């Protein structure tokens, strides 16, 4: 369970950063 | 192979955790980010979910510890896969879908920064048929 809560944090802020850098364009 | 970029990627991850900056995510930290998406477990556990990271069992995870383990995650899943577990980590309960309330409480969470409006902009556009849940298919097209 760990490893998977960790990597789904990761997962969940790459499509934030993707969401912010297409409304910045 | 692991990029500059990702590896600051990995770091941002690490920081949601470590919320005080100090290089380490201690029990304490750990608990505070799972009772606030609604879990409560007990100190044994978080202890024990710390050691399975902590490869130097000094009781905290450092960034090197972080990072080994999630390169080994990312190396050892696929894209298909890796979303499909996220999938059911934030499925909590298995029902095949995230209300639309519950995905907005998980965003603020773990945005940190993100506005009311960011969030309102991000389930609008998540939500594909409208009905107020995102389920898998449209929880794939959001992450991909
Ligand atoms: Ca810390
Ligand atoms: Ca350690
Ligand atoms: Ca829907």
């Amino acid at each position: 369970v760990t490893v998977g809560k960790f990597y789904a944090t990761f997962l969940i802020q790459e499509y934030f950063r993707k969401f912010k850098k297409r409304k910045e364009q | 192979q692991l990029t500059e970029e990702q590896i600051a990627e990995f770091k941002e991850a690490f920081s949601l955790f470590d919320k005080d900056g100090d290089g380490t995510i201690t029990t304490k930290e750990l608990g505070t980010v799972m009772r606030s998406l609604g879990q409560n477990p007990t100190e044994a556990e978080l202890q024990d979910m710390i050691n399975e990271v902590d490869a130097d069992g000094n009781g905290t995870i450092d960034f090197p510890e972080f990072l080994t383990m999630m390169a080994r995650k990312m190396k050892d899943t696929d894209s298909e896969e890796e979303i499909r577990e996220a999938f059911r980590v934030f499925d909590k309960d298995g029902i095949g879908y995230i209300s639309a309330a519950e995905l907005r409480h998980v965003m603020t969470n773990l945005g940190e920064k993100l506005t009311d409006e960011e969030v309102d902009e991000m389930i609008r556009e998540a939500d594909i048929d409208g009905d107020g849940q995102v389920n898998y298919e449209e929880f794939v097209q959001m992450m991909t």
